[PDB]
């Protein structure tokens, strides 16, 4: 019922954080495996029902979808310039606010 | 087949066939609850009046000696005995065992000890039933605020006459002399279980009301949804995806629970770290750590007292104070 | 899924996110400053200053007992 | 590290991670420790550097100089602090100790052996082999032993402990002849916890601690032996649940034990406590209420044996309710209190009247006065004195601090022996993870009434 | 107080013990920088 | 959709990240202002001409004894609007006057009408039930008589309660010593609700925790549900053995268990309701004629309630010349009720 | 694919609504710290 690669996680890098996001776990579904206390695996994942009903409910509500995310905003339009300009306005408004808290109060 | 003793005994201890589970330690738990209900029934009934304060002044609690359920109460032991051990054999007589407050402290014991083997036993039918043994966890907090006010505030004030009474007048007494000496409504223990039991009432009627919301039509108008549930079936009986739709649209998508898991464990987590916050409050202020003094705190140019609602607060103790016990203080401070 | 609007995630891991807002919440807190460090904050909302509370004229609580006189009584108890 | 991936165990559930690694669990331990000398370290380093010689110990909010002081460390007679470089000394080495411990335990947890089963045998263990674990148990508890002897050559050889009674007034005493009798050990351990017998808290000389210590010391290094050349017998692998997290549990319950008794002896005790450096007890403040009061109104003229109170009982002097002459008021459910500056003038049966009336001496009229004006009462926000007093008064008892402190932590560790006790015997029997919808226990037994 | 040889050190020692406050806040700090895997 | 009601009901009611519905034009602003109130009134107004406190963190209070003071006696009933025959126009005075609890409060009413229709019309347009709905007349019944119909029988608004911390205390504290208000049947009625309704979320929270399916293979059961599967996820017959050889009696219908959760605390709070209604008329039950005779003639008979009552007496005759300076009440020291040497 | 968000909606007022004024009492409370009586 669920796609996994239409839930928007297909822009993650790292490989092991993607699965936690979909609700999945390669390495869980083998027969072999054994967790840090010691106990065996039945073989069904992360969930039972994960083919029934397509995915998790990591799978179903994601609250973090790169994918969705804007084209632009990970770069600056405004280039170096703008950002030499932001700072020149921060120093200004730094040695504004300091000179006007400093004179505003009693010394 | 069985065949020793002591085999077919513990079979039939550890046995979930009983009507009501036994176990090992509702061995310890039965006869205790027993005798605490039998001699806090007898007491109640057709006690004589206990001298509480030690200052041979009887208070009256029982129903046979004019008293009604409201007035009705079991008096602490005497202020004289303090935190010694009465039990019934260190008495020369019943006559005196009744004058000075036994009944208290055989129902207190008794009962701490019973309280800790229900938990116990909670433990022990949710292994042999094959469950996850937390339903105990969860209980380990009113068990610690009935031990907080029963044990531990008496054990820390030097005498069980400090202790809360049996009783519901007694109990409204107990709670205006605590607040009295230690301004309970000021610390951050008594808010946070303030905040516990408001949050719970509080999710509690949400959970009531979202899932009562979202049943699904399984009959008619003539009949209740009670019955359009049949026990022991398979599927689930309200939407949750509805119910999740609703909140997250009365709040927010990203407020409401998706998980039901996720939403029944934050429902078993609140008041129960509420409840055992407000225990520790209790027994902290046993050792006379009191709330917040904000006590002529504001203070103007020339040095002058500017009053504040904490100072209201402040004179209502002091008028609660100079009266919790007429006769039985003899020098200006209550070190005790 | 999404009711149309940017993530929060997105937005708030953004160059010009923070750019912007590199400026405007100091701004909000300077401008909260001045408010409070120039006396502002007492005679807007007339609050008595710590040498304000008792006046040489009375120096017990002020009390208001006019109901439609009260703005004069109250203009009358705030003298300096 | 790891992740959920792999592990099934969540970021608030990590520390699960490395149950079965035995290398990145010694790292983790390692570094625990050191964490503790740590804050030994710097908290005695915080506490010299703001000492002042002009108050006494418990009016600064000090709890780790007076564990030294009791010691027998930079103190004199009548408990005045003279030298302060001791204290110094602990701390600079606690401080210095906890960076090489940190600095094991960061090896050990990052590049160290992740599995010491197959390198250092000697080392390497598994949860579910009894003998490695017994002979653990056996090695720490030598070691234990070991520690309780060295607190005894301290009182003997080098230099003694603080004795509250000692004749003359407190002072640094040896102890020559510790209390070794059978009898004398099994009273305190075998004692009720009710008033008036008090269990261990009721020690009231240092000969009988150090004797239990000695006793203490011996059973801890015969247990160590005993352990190391044994292994657990049948009927106690038929009762016990063999895992990681039992043991963890276990040792849980044990150290919240062990919590709640310290925080009764702090607030109860006076021998292994002097009140010259954690301040008067509960029950101290009101008998030296009363005495001082009993003391000023007899100044004035007044017969204090004979005087009748509102309700008829004593205003001064009345009679507990074995028959011992006690001071009248509330603090008759004090009587059972005994103190180093109130036992001189107690007779065979109870207090002397006499002696209060002609023997009392200025020294001890001092120590009631002070100990009655700096009661163990107190707010959150450290206002001395009762609930309904004013902003003048800056203190709070170190009794107070130490007892609210130790009965919050044993609570907490009560509980999480609670939760890991049956966690472990939820996951030895196989359903700590749910339910098994193919095989329910409830659906194949029979229905009840 | 300190020896007088160590007078000048007194600021380092008044903010020693809030570290082990930090190792908790530093512990959580790199569970998130490693995105709580 | 053509008509102006059709436009603006499309745009009113459409999917977005806060919804706004037909209710929001009277929930927004009303809630809005009722908060900034109380946030202006607790950081800069001050209670010194009405009270005699301060009740400012400008003047230099915490939070807990920070809060938004009630007008004073002589101003009575009245709403004290700004343009008000008392302000008349004069924010300043108005705001020292007292003006800003009746705005709060007269806000905070309306705002909580605004939530109920809400409520009601989120859940007609996602087309369940509005038991929701109904479930939040316990605390509107609640905030209207204590907030409103008990300072409305009483002299003014200056016995309303003050929106702060310790002015809440003082409330109750008051509602202690004067009406006896810990021995109220409809009190206790309150209590049990509030403390039943925790012990059922607790337990209930517990018990679906404590029977969960095994749907996965790690410890962490958290990851092993699906909100649209259809098998529920705990075992209702394991749990109903539990709780009937454990308690002696359990559930067995999940839909009266959760009616019975939402039903409890509702009921409390509204007997509560009814309850301070009544005391708004000082119609309360502050003492056993029997007992009180009963002492009177024999001077030997005490019980708890006798203590309560001189409990009483003395919260009232120390509280009283501070409390309500309106009354002018001087008291020589030798009048007030005292204990020996306390 | 491109994601294309506005600017200003009916979220941005509702955040800022509540975000401005609680910046601007911060700063104010901020400031009443050091008053001297
Ligand atoms: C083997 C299993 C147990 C067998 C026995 C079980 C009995 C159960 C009976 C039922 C009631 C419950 C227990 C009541 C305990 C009351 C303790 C008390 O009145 O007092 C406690 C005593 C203190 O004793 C005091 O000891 C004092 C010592 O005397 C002397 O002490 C000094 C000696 O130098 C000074 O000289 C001093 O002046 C002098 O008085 C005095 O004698 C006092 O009168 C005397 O009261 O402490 C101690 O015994 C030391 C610490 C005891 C354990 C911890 C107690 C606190 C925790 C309670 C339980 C846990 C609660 C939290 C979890 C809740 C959920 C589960
Ligand atoms: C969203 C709805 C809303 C609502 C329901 C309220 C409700 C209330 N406000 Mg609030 N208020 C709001 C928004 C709202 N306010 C806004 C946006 C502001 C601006 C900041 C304020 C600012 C404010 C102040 C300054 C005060 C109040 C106060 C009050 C009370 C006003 C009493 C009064 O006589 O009203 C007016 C009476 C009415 C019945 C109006 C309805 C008349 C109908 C529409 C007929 C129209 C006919 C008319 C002859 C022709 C006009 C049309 C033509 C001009 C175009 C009332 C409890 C007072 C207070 O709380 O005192 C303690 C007060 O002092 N409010
Ligand atoms: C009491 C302290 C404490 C300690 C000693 C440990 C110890 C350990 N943790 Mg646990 N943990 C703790 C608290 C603690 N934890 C808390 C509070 C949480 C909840 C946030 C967790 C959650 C957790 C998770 C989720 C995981 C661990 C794991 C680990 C182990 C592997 C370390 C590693 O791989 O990453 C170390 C990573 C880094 C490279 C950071 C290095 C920073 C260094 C160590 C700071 C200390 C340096 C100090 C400033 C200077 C010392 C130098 C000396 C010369 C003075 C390690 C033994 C991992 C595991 O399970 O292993 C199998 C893992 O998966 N822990
Ligand atoms: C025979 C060899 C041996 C020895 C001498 C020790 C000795 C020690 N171990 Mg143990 N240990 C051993 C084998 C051994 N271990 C093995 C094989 C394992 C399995 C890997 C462990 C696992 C282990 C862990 C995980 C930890 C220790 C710790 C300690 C120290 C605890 C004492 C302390 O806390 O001081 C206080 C108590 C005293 C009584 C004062 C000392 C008095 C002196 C000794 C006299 C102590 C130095 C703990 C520690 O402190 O680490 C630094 C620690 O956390 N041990
Ligand atoms: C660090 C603490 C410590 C711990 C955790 C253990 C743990 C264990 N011990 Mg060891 N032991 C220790 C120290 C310790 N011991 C010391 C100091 C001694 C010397 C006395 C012994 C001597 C010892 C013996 C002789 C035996 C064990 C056994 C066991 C196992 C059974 C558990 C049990 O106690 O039953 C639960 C406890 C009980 C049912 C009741 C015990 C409580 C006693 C009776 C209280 C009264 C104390 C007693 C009369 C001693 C006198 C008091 C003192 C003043 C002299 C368990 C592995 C058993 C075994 O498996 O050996 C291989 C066993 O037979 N231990
Ligand atoms: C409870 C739910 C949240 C309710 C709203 C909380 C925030 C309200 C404003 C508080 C404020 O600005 O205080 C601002 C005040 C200002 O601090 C005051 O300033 C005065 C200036 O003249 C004086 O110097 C006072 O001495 C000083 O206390 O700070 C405090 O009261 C300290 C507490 C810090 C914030 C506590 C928030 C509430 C408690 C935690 C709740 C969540 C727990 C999880
Ligand atoms: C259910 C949902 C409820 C939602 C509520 C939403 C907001 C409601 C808006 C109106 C509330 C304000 C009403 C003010 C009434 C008032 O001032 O009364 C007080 C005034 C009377 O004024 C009083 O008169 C006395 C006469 O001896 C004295 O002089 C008093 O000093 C004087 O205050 O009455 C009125 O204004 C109208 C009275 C008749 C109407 C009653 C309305 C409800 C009363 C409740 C029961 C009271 C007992
Ligand atoms: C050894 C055992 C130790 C613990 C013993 C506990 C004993 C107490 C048990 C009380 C059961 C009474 C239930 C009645 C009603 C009844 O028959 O309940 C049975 C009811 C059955 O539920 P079903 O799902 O079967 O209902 C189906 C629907 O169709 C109903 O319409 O279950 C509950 O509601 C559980 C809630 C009980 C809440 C009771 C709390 C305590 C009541 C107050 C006690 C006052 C004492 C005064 C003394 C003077
Ligand atoms: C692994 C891990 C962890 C942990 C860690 C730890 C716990 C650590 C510790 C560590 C430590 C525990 C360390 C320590 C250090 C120390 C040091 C480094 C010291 C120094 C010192 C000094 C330098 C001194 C000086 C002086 C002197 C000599 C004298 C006087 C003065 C003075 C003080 C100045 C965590 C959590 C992160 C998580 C992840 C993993
Ligand atoms: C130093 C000192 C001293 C001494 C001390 C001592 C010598 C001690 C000892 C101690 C001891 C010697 C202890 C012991 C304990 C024990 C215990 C606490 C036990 C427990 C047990 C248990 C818990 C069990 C359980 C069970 C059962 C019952 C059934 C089956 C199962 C099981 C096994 C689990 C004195 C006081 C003189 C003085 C001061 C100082
Ligand atoms: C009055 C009035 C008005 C209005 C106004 C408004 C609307 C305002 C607003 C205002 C506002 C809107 C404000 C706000 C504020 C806020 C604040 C001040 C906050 C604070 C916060 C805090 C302090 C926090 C804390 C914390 C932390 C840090 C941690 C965790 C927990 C918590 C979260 C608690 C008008 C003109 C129209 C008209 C006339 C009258
Ligand atoms: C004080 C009155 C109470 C009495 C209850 C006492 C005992 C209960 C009766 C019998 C105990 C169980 C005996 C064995 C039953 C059969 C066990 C089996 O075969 O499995
Ligand atoms: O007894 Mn019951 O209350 Ca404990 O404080 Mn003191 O004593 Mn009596 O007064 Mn307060
Ligand atoms: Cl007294
Ligand atoms: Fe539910």
């Amino acid at each position: 019922k669920i796609d996994i690669s239409k839930q928007g996680l297909n822009s993650i890098q790292n490989e092991t954080v993607k699965l936690n996001l979909m609700g999945k776990s390669k390495t869980m579904e083998s027969k072999d495996w054994v967790d840090p206390q010691g106990r065996k695996g039945k073989g069904y994942g992360v969930y039972r029902f994960a083919n029934k009903y397509g995915a998790n409910v990591d799978g179903y509500s994601p609250i973090y979808t790169p994918d969705t995310w804007s084209e632009s905003g990970d770069s600056y339009k405004l280039g170096t310039k703008g950002l030499i300009a932001w700072a020149g306005l921060i120093v200004v408004l730094l040695g504004v606010g300091i000179n006007l808290v400093i004179s505003t109060s009693a010394l | 087949e069985s065949t020793s003793l002591w085999a077919r005994f513990c079979e039939w201890v550890t046995s979930t066939e009983n009507r009501l589970y036994i176990g090992w330690f509702g061995v310890l738990m039965i006869p205790t609850l027993l005798t605490a209900t039998s001699v806090f029934i007898i007491a109640f009934i057709a006690a004589p009046p206990v001298d509480i304060d030690g200052i041979r002044e009887p208070v009256s609690g029982s129903l046979l000696y004019g008293n009604n359920i409201i007035t009705g109460a079991i008096i602490p032991t005497s202020n004289a005995i303090g935190l010694h051990f009465y039990p019934i054999w260190e008495a020369a007589s019943l006559d005196e065992w009744l004058y000075n407050g036994g009944p208290y402290q055989l129902i207190v014991c008794h009962f701490f000890l019973g309280v800790c083997s229900y938990m116990g036993r909670e433990w022990e039918l949710s292994f042999r039933l094959g469950m996850r043994p937390w339903i105990a966890v969860a209980y380990s907090a009113p068990v610690a605020a009935a031990t907080a006010v029963f044990i531990i505030y008496p054990l820390g004030q030097g005498s069980f006459s400090d202790g809360m009474p049996l009783g519901i007048s007694g109990t409204f007494n107990f709670m205006i002399v605590f607040q009295a000496e230690h301004n309970i409504l000021m610390h951050p223990f008594h808010m946070l279980g303030v905040a516990g039991v408001f949050g719970g009432s509080l999710f509690s009627a949400m959970h009531g009301s979202l899932v009562t919301s979202s049943l699904i039509r399984e009959t008619t108008e003539n009949e209740s949804a009670n019955e359009g549930y049949k026990f022991g079936q398979e599927e689930e009986t309200y939407n949750i995806v509805a119910a999740h739709g609703y909140f997250g649209r009365l709040i927010f998508q990203y407020a409401s629970f998706n998980n039901s898991r996720s939403l029944h464990f934050f429902l078993a987590a609140w008041p129960v770290v509420g409840i055992w916050f407000t225990a520790l409050g209790i027994s902290t202020m046993a050792f006379n750590l009191n709330g917040f003094n904000f006590n002529q705190s504001v203070v103007d140019s020339q040095g002058r007292v500017i009053n504040t609602w904490a100072d209201i607060i402040n004179r209502a103790n002091l008028g609660m104070e100079v009266m919790h016990e007429r006769n039985a203080h003899n020098f200006p401070l209550d070190l005790a | 899924g999404a009711t149309g609007e940017r993530p929060f995630s997105d937005i708030l891991t953004s160059i010009r996110y923070w750019v912007i807002h590199s400026i405007t919440i100091p701004s909000l807190f300077i401008a909260g400053w001045l408010f409070v460090s120039t006396g502002l904050a007492y005679d807007v909302f007339g609050s008595p200053r710590p040498n304000e509370y008792f006046t040489e004229d009375r120096q017990e609580t002020p009390l208001i007992t006019d109901r439609f006189n009260a703005l004069e009584q109250v203009k009358k108890l705030s003298e300096v | 590290g790891r992740d959920q991936e792999s592990t099934g165990f969540a970021w608030w559930a990590g520390n699960a991670r490395l149950i079965n690694l035995s290398g990145k669990l010694l790292g983790a331990h390692v570094a625990h420790a050191g964490l503790i000398v740590f804050w030994a370290g710097a908290m005695n380093l915080f506490e010299v550097a703001h000492f002042v010689p002009e108050k006494p110990m418990y009016e600064q909010g000090l709890i780790l100089l007076p564990h030294l002081a009791t010691l027998g460390y930079g103190v004199g007679p009548g408990g005045e602090v003279i030298d302060t470089y001791p204290y110094f000394v602990s701390g600079v080495l606690h401080l210095i100790s906890s960076a090489v411990l940190g600095f094991g335990g960061v090896y050990h947890s990052l590049v160290g052996p992740e599995t010491l089963e197959e390198s250092f045998p000697f080392f390497g263990y598994v949860w579910k082999d009894k003998n490695k674990m017994t002979t653990i148990l056996g090695i720490h508890l030598i070691v234990l032993g070991l520690g309780a002897w060295l607190l005894v050559w301290k009182a003997m050889y080098f230099g003694g402990i603080y004795d509250t009674w000692a004749p003359g007034g407190g002072d640094v005493r040896i102890i020559t002849n510790p209390t070794v009798s059978p009898g004398v050990i099994f009273g305190y351990l075998f004692r009720s916890p009710f008033g008036g017998d008090g269990w261990i808290v009721s020690v009231d000389n240092m000969e009988d601690v150090i004797g239990g210590h000695i006793w203490i010391g011996t059973l801890c290094i015969f247990g160590g032996i005993w352990h190391i050349l044994t292994k657990p017998w049948a009927w106690a692998r038929r009762a016990f649940v063999w895992s990681g997290e039992a043991y963890l549990s276990y040792s849980l319950g044990a150290i919240s034990i062990m919590g709640f008794t310290a925080c009764c002896m702090a607030w109860f005790n006076t021998t292994a406590y002097p009140s010259e450096f954690y301040g008067p007890t509960g029950p101290e403040a009101s008998q030296s209420q009363t005495f001082t009061f009993l003391v000023r109104d007899q100044r004035l003229g007044a017969n204090v044996a004979s005087a009748q109170g509102p309700t008829g009982l004593g205003k001064y002097l009345m009679r507990s309710p074995t028959g011992e002459i006690i001071f009248g008021g509330e603090t008759m459910r004090f009587w059972d209190f005994r103190g180093p500056w109130l036992e001189p003038l107690r007779g065979p049966n109870g207090l002397d009247l006499n002696k209060l009336k002609n023997d009392i001496q200025p020294w001890q009229e001092r120590r009631a006065a002070e100990y009655m004006t700096h009661a163990p009462l107190g707010s959150l926000n450290s206002v001395g004195g009762v609930a309904t007093e004013i902003n003048a008064v800056n203190y709070v008892s170190p009794r107070s601090w130490l007892a609210t402190s130790h009965f919050c932590l044993g609570f907490f560790f009560f509980v999480g022996h609670l939760w890991h006790a049956g966690r472990a015997r939820a996951a030895a029997a196989g359903f700590e993870k749910g339910i098994d919808r193919d095989n329910e226990p409830v659906l194949s037994m029979r229905p009840l009434d | 107080k300190l020896p007088e040889a160590y007078a000048p050190f007194d600021p380092i020692v008044d903010v020693l013990p809030v570290i082990p406050v930090l190792f908790l806040l530093l512990a959580l700090v790199w569970q998130a920088s490693v995105s709580f895997r | 959709k053509r008509g102006w009601f059709d436009v603006v009901d499309d745009w009113l009611r459409r999917d977005r990240f806060v919804f706004v519905g037909w209710s929001g034009l009277l929930l927004f602003p009303t809630a809005y202002l009722a908060l900034g109130g109380w946030f202006t009134g607790t950081t800069f107004v001050t209670s010194w001409y009405t009270h005699g406190l301060a009740s400012s963190y400008l003047e230099g209070c915490n939070f807990l004894t920070a809060a938004v003071s009630t007008p004073a006696n002589s101003m009575g009933h009245s709403l004290l609007f700004l343009w008000g025959p008392e302000a008349q126009g004069d924010f300043t005075r108005w705001c020292q006057l007292g003006g800003l609890w009746t705005f709060v409060a007269l806000h905070g009413s309306f705002s909580l009408i605004g939530f109920m229709l809400r409520q009601f019309e989120i859940a007609r347009s996602v087309k369940i039930r509005p038991y929701n709905a109904i479930a939040f007349s316990a605390p509107i019944s609640v905030f209207v008589s204590v907030f409103l119909i008990y300072p409305l029988g009483q002299s003014g608004w200056f016995f309303a309660p003050s929106f702060g911390v310790a002015a809440i205390f003082r409330f109750i504290l008051f509602f202690q010593g004067f009406h006896n208000w810990t021995l109220n049947p409809f009190h206790m009625m309150g209590v049990a609700g509030v403390l039943g309704a925790a012990l059922l979320c607790a337990i209930h929270g517990a018990t679906v925790e404590n029977t969960l399916f095994e749907d996965g293979d790690g410890a962490n059961t958290f990851r092993a549900f699906n909100p649209t599967q259809a098998e529920e996820t705990y075992s209702m017959v394991t749990a109903n053995r539990f709780w009937s050889q454990i308690f002696g009696v359990a559930f067995s219908n999940k839909r009266w268990l959760h009616f019975f959760m939402l039903f409890v605390p509702v009921t409390g709070l509204w007997m509560s309701a009814i309850g301070v209604v009544g005391l708004a008329l000082n119609l309360r039950a502050y003492d056993f004629v029997s007992q009180e005779i009963r002492a009177a003639e024999d001077p030997e008979f005490e019980t708890f309630y006798t203590k309560n009552i001189l409990l009483n007496e003395g919260i009232r005759a120390w509280m009283a010349a501070q409390d309500q300076p309106h009354e002018k009440l001087v008291f020589p020291e030798e009048v007030l009720p005292r204990g020996n040497a306390l | 694919k491109s994601y294309t968000y506005p600017i200003f909606t009916v979220r941005w007022l509702a955040v800022h609504a509540l975000a401005v004024p609680t910046v601007f009492f911060l700063g104010a409370i901020t400031a009443m710290q050091f008053i001297q009586r």
